[PDB]
């Protein structure tokens, strides 16, 4: 705990640029802020996945700065309470780390145009849903998931009719323990609903739901001798299903496995395989568990309280996990990193047209390739539907079409898409991976298994309508609902459309950009793990950031401080001190013998290319070697 | 918007089955008829409407005379087959085809000219971006969700029968029989006349079309059906006009779908079904009947019969080597499995590469149908 | 590693038997068959694969049209050849062939431009650090154990026949037969045909290679079984083809095999197996003779057949002089002694400096093959 971010501090960033004061957040977000005042436009922080940093913690000092600054009850304390919840939900055990953020989180804090706050909001773009039917190797779903088994007594579990972790099929890897105790973060949490305002009663019917998710495990649905369709012999499951939701058992097992669907206008039932069902019970698993995480988030936006709505401008600080690297890498890592493509490629364009009025501001025209443009045929690669047809499209196909193996898969996308630059095909001895693409981070390799089954989420408009239709306030409430709705529907092509629509709020906006990194797993200070830190470089992007300004002219020097500084370089080319300052730069360019390449004039810098002050630095210790030497020997003699 | 979505149609005869590809069921399925009036109308203010289309010509029945322009899988009249797209572009989907690739379904074996022609129109009456004409009984085995089998696909239109293994096809195998709801219907109306009730025009042939697709059904044993007809006490079934008349149906009930299993009955020699699928097989290669006498698809409306799955089973088992199993997959749904199949098909990606594009139309020709699909 | 282990593979025509040297059987045995789907395939997100290969052809047979890239020892066809390597490599073995030496089997008196151009493909396709081609007769000789013996090799390829004498080996004495599996094959669907049953097709003419596998058995006399097949019981076999069917087969049978000891029946004059053994004795010195009728040894897939070895032995005897005891040595697990035999040569640790190297070959070129080996 550093003695940083008191109220001097804070005062003494006010109103100057970046480069006037130390590094530090309260900058960047000043930059922000200042923008917007200015210019009038929305603006975003982007923090890059990273932990279990106190990327949060650290973003609480961004609002406590913005507090400060912004004036005329203290902050939104509750925004700390938020956490736990969201956290609970939204997080899980994994490999990389014990707590990671799967869901994207943007927190909005609304700005009239006077400056002040007039409330904030959370929105939730991203979710992995999928984590919770299915799972890696040796990783945990969704906290929340665990903290109720342990945590719920007899009380509540009596009521949710909640059971251990080896009773359920959606849960993986058995209980995988994990506590930690447990139980005690449980309390904590009911605890931190609670200050929210959100009633006993509220909460109860939330995990019930939450049982509900898992409860869909318990129901098997056994393949029948000879028939297609499939059935479910055992009502003992759905009939605790039905208790826990509004649903009658007759009704949703007719409606599950046989559903109904409107052929206008005129409603036709429907023969289910035995897989198709299956599918349709995670799939509504999973929707059921997005639906529950919106109202979670809406109704938490109810417990944030907003002055005079409407006025005027936010600003959007983006939680997202970072672009992630596994041994293995599943389905889920690709849309991650798919989504981190993006990001960064937003982050590209921005410093692109950062760098481009920059030259125009110092008068220098120049014209150079946009930089997003690196990532977009990886991107492409991932997503173009059309011409040829991307890896999520082609995902798509393959799991619609009849006989479907992961193989059939693989071997599709490589006759496909082979020829293309950014996918590579390992081929021969393993390798364990069966395919692998280049990201801006490095080359990555996937596995293909059961892709095709994670990307099947089938959704059954009859038993929809059911829960539309239910008894109990809390779920039929959640489910109150143009794409192609209903069986299609894949996993891929709604975390696409999810992308889509936070790619456009950000786009509409003015980014900005932080890059988190933890030093060592040792959660103490003094020691940096270099390993670790080159991994975080890759993955956040700033190699590829370093490796785009190398392409531009990164350096760059007003004229007088290049004289001023230098000017011992060259005591041939400098004259008698005609001044100006141009026309010493003139000189020093010129005898010094340098490419036009390799620098430009502008009005009140040169920009340089990297390397070239390399070369005048060594030019200016020789030149130093010489004058130490002539010294010394004077002085000497 | 990403992808357009795409637009699907299926017309054999008797329905249009119409919707966005992409989804699981069409929006709007009516059909097939253009009626016009036939009597000369006298008021003011009417109309005038030189014809209707679509269930608008079921509604307003009477003063029509109705015109199938689909007959056994064959446009008889264009200009009516033009109508009765409009109709569906328009009326009912509201969209402009220039913002939508259109897959059609067509029947095997069916003459070129349906299949250019239809080409024809497509890209010189409703302007649009992409079109391909598709077989029907490859996309309900698609709709089926099988990568093999032996569709027996019989609309009103005609019956057709293609094997499939493991995607592939048999054209020499592929087997087309003139048989069709249409073809039972107007057996059924004649079987009625000798009870007395005399159904003399196209209006009531439809009432007699609504009761075929309920009232009849197939026997496990025609024989001892017929026999048991002798007491009669379930095989009768009082129906309902809209005159208001009633109508009593015993045996003729079930003898009208035994037609598809005696077409005697009707006078052709051509075979029934049944061994008009053993026909299929038996052309097949030695080594892929054991999946395909497991794996019969049905397909179509005049499959809907109760207890045609069955009777087919025991045929085609006694007719086979009992050393193999003789499973026939008939889903529910089954009427719709064109056009569901057709959804699936443009939905998928790599398709996207195969429509037949206006560009590509307008340099060659209406002839390329051929050439590119099949 | 230590010795790097080596790779063997024995490609006579019909299966490729292949595994690691080191071992006492292969690890992949299957058909060197490369089907091609010969009927246009009509769906979408189907294969394509321009062709399969290895059992997968066996599986889809019906479809694809089966092309053996072997015949009678010699290659047809190249890259159909290098297709059936690449998959034994990359599909079983899972091996990166430039982490093995290995070692190919190929048949006498088989043309030059088979052996240079094998060598060519191993280090010029899968770079490889070093190989071997070796003669088939031998290698079996060794998998037996003994070190002197008449080595009657008959594969799906041909057959072929060579004596060895304490080691060494005689060329003058060296046998090919134009006979095989494959010509016993062609002859039995003609047989066949007398009775009714007609296999026209390449899928099919694998059926009745299934059927010769196991129904086919030789005579321990000829005519006295034909005269025993007037009063049918035993004879007789019932056989389930996957259509379904099933086929009957009495005295065709036996003399499938009959061939082999009666070429006129097939239509050659060339000798019968029987007879170019003593072609092969004969020409050799008179004084090792004695152990060769002793010691003869039967090799290769189409010896497999029961009784074989009785009709040899009583063939033989019958011909050479009864002043010497004529034992035939012929083993169970006999079908794949040629791989055994080159597990065994490859384990060998002086073996180990005979290699062909591929700094040798490539220095001095495809040629040397036959400077080197034999
Ligand atoms: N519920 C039903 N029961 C029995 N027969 C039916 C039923 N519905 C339709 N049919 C018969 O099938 C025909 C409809 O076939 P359809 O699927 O429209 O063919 P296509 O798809 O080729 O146009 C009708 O004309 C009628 O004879
Ligand atoms: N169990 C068996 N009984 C009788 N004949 C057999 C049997 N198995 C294989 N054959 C015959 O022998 C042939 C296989 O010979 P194979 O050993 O593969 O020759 P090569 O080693 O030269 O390839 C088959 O094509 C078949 O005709
Ligand atoms: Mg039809
Ligand atoms: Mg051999």
């Amino acid at each position: 705990q550093l003695p940083i971010y008191t109220e001097a501090i804070v005062e003494m960033y006010r109103g100057k640029k970046r480069h006037e004061v130390p590094p530090h957040v309260y900058a960047v977000t000043e930059g922000a802020y200042r923008s917007m005042l200015q210019d009038r436009e929305d603006q975003s922080i982007l923090c890059t996945g990273e932990s279990g940093a106190g990327k949060t913690e650290n973003t609480k000092k961004v609002i406590q700065y913005l507090a400060h600054v912004a004036s005329s009850g203290e902050l939104e304390r509750q925004l700390l309470q938020a956490n736990p919840i969201l956290e609970a939900f939204g997080n899980a055990k994994t490999v990389k780390n014990d707590n990671s953020s799967r869901f994207g989180k943007f927190i909005r804090i609304n700005f009239d145009v006077a400056g002040y706050i007039v409330g904030a909001n959370i929105e939730t773009y991203l979710l992995e849903k999928s984590r919770a039917i299915r799972q890696a190797k040796d990783e945990c779903s969704f906290h929340i998931f665990y903290q109720l088994l342990g945590g719920a007594g007899e009380q509540l579990k009596a009521d949710l009719l909640l059971e251990p972790c080896s009773h359920y099929r959606f849960l993986t890897n058995g209980p995988s323990s994990s506590p930690g105790q447990e139980r005690e973060l449980f309390q904590e949490t009911l605890e931190s609903l609670r200050v929210l305002g959100f009633s006993h009663e509220e909460i109860i019917s939330m995990l019930r739901m939450v049982s509900a998710v898992l409860q869909f495990g318990n129901i098997a649905l056994k393949r029948e001798r000879n028939t297609d369709q499939a059935t479910m012999p055992d009502n003992t499951a759905a009939q605790k299903l039905c208790r826990l939701l509004g649903l009658g058992v007759t009704d949703f097992s007719r409606a599950l496995l046989t559903p109904r669907i409107k052929v206008g206008r005129d409603y036709v039932q429907k023969a289910q395989t035995k897989e198709q069902a299956d599918f349709a019970l995670e799939a509504l698993a999973k929707a059921t568990y997005e639906r529950l995480f919106r109202w979670l988030v809406l109704r938490l936006n109810r417990a944030l309280d907003r002055s005079p709505r409407q006025g005027a401008s936010f600003l959007g600080i983006l939680d997202i996990a970072g672009f992630e690297i596994f041994q293995l890498n599943s389905f889920e890592q690709l849309c991650i990193n798919y989504t981190n493509e993006k990001l960064q490629q937003l982050f590209n364009h921005t410093m692109f047209v950062l760098e481009q009025e920059e030259y125009q501001r110092e008068g220098i025209p120049w014209t150079f390739l946009d930089f997003g443009l690196d990532l977009q045929p990886c991107i492409d690669l991932i997503e173009r539907p059309a011409n040829p047809p991307g890896l999520l499209a082609l995902l798509d196909e393959e799991c619609w079409f009849p006989k479907a193996t992961d193989k059939s898969f693989v071997e599709k996308v490589a006759q496909e898409q082979g020829g293309h630059p950014k996918f590579q095909r390992p081929r021969h001895l393993r390798d364990q991976a069966d395919f692998s693409v280049l990201h801006y981070a490095g080359k990555v390799d996937y596995k293909a298994n059961e892709w095709l089954m994670k990307n099947m989420d089938p959704l059954n408009d009859n038993v929809a309508a059911l829960l539309h239709q239910s008894t109990d306030r809390l779920t039929a409430e959640i489910w109150k609902d143009r794409p192609r709705r209903g069986m299609f529907r894949t996993v891929g092509q709604l975390y696409k459309e999810s992308l889509s629509r936070l790619m456009a709020t950000l786009s509409n906006t003015n980014p900005s950009f932080v890059r988190c990194i933890v030093p060592n797993h040792e959660k103490r200070a003094g020691k940096l793990e270099p390993r670790l830190v080159l991994d975080q470089l890759r993955c956040n992007g700033v190699l590829e950031g370093i490796r785009i300004c190398r392409q531009g002219f990164p350096n760059r020097i007003l004229f007088q401080e290049f004289r001023q500084r230098y000017e011992i370089l060259t005591p041939n080319a400098i004259p008698k001190g005609f001044m100006d300052g141009k026309q010493a730069c003139e000189k020093m360019i010129q005898a010094l013998e340098l490419d036009p390449n390799l620098y430009r004039v502008g009005q009140s810098k040169i920009f340089f290319r990297a390397g070239v002050l390399a070369q005048l630095e060594e030019e200016r210790a020789s030149e130093q070697t010489k004058s130490d030497y002539l010294k010394r020997a004077n002085e000497l003699v | 918007e990403e992808e357009i979505a795409a637009l699907v149609i299926d017309n054999g005869s008797g329905m249009c089955k119409a919707g966005f590809a992409g989804d699981d069921a069409p929006r709007a399925v009516f059909p097939s008829i253009v009626g016009r009036p036939r009597h000369q109308g006298v008021m003011v203010g009417m109309g005038q409407k030189d014809s209707y289309v679509g269930d608008e010509a079921q509604s307003k029945r009477g003063i029509l005379t109705l015109k199938y322009p689909i007959e056994h899988g064959i446009v008889t009249n264009w200009d009516d087959m033009e109508k009765i797209w409009h109709h569906t572009f328009y009326n009912e989907l509201r969209v402009a085809p220039e913002e939508h690739p259109v897959l059609l379904t067509e029947a095997p074996l069916n003459p070129k000219a349906n299949r250019e022609k239809m080409t024809q129109i497509m890209f010189e009456t409703f302007n649009t971006p992409a079109m391909y004409v598709a077989i029907q009984a490859v996309l309900s085995l698609y709709a089926s969700g099988r990568t093999t089998g032996i569709v027996m696909d019989s609309g009103d239109g005609v019956t057709h029968t293609v094997p499939i293994y493991e995607g592939y096809a048999l054209p020499h195998a592929i087997l087309r029989l003139d048989l069709a709801g249409r073809d039972l219907t107007d057996y059924l109306m004649k079987i009625l006349t000798e009870r007395g009730y005399s159904f003399t025009t196209t209006a009531e042939r439809e009432i007699v079309r609504d009761i075929k697709e309920k009232l009849c059904y197939v026997a496990l044993d025609f024989e001892q059906e017929m026999a048991t007809a002798a007491s009669s006490s379930s095989l009768e079934k009082s129906y309902e006009l809209p005159d208001g008349q009633v109508i009593t149906i015993g045996n003729e009930r079930f003898r009208c779908p035994e037609a598809l299993f005696q077409p005697s009955f009707l006078g052709m020699e051509s075979c029934g079904i049944h061994e008009t699928t053993f026909n299929s097989i038996m052309k097949c290669d030695v080594d892929i009947r054991k999946d395909l006498y497991a794996n019969t698809v049905l397909s179509g409306g005049t499959t809907m019969y109760p207890g045609i799955a069955d009777r087919m089973q025991k045929e085609i088992t006694a007719l086979a080597p009992s050393t193999m199993k003789i499973k026939i997959i008939a889903p529910p749904e089954r009427k719709y499995s064109v056009w569901i199949g057709g959804s699936i098909l443009a939905s998928l990606s790599t398709f996207q590469q195969m429509w037949i594009s206006k560009q590509e139309y307008d340099e060659s020709g209406p002839s390329i149908v051929h050439r590119k699909c099949f």
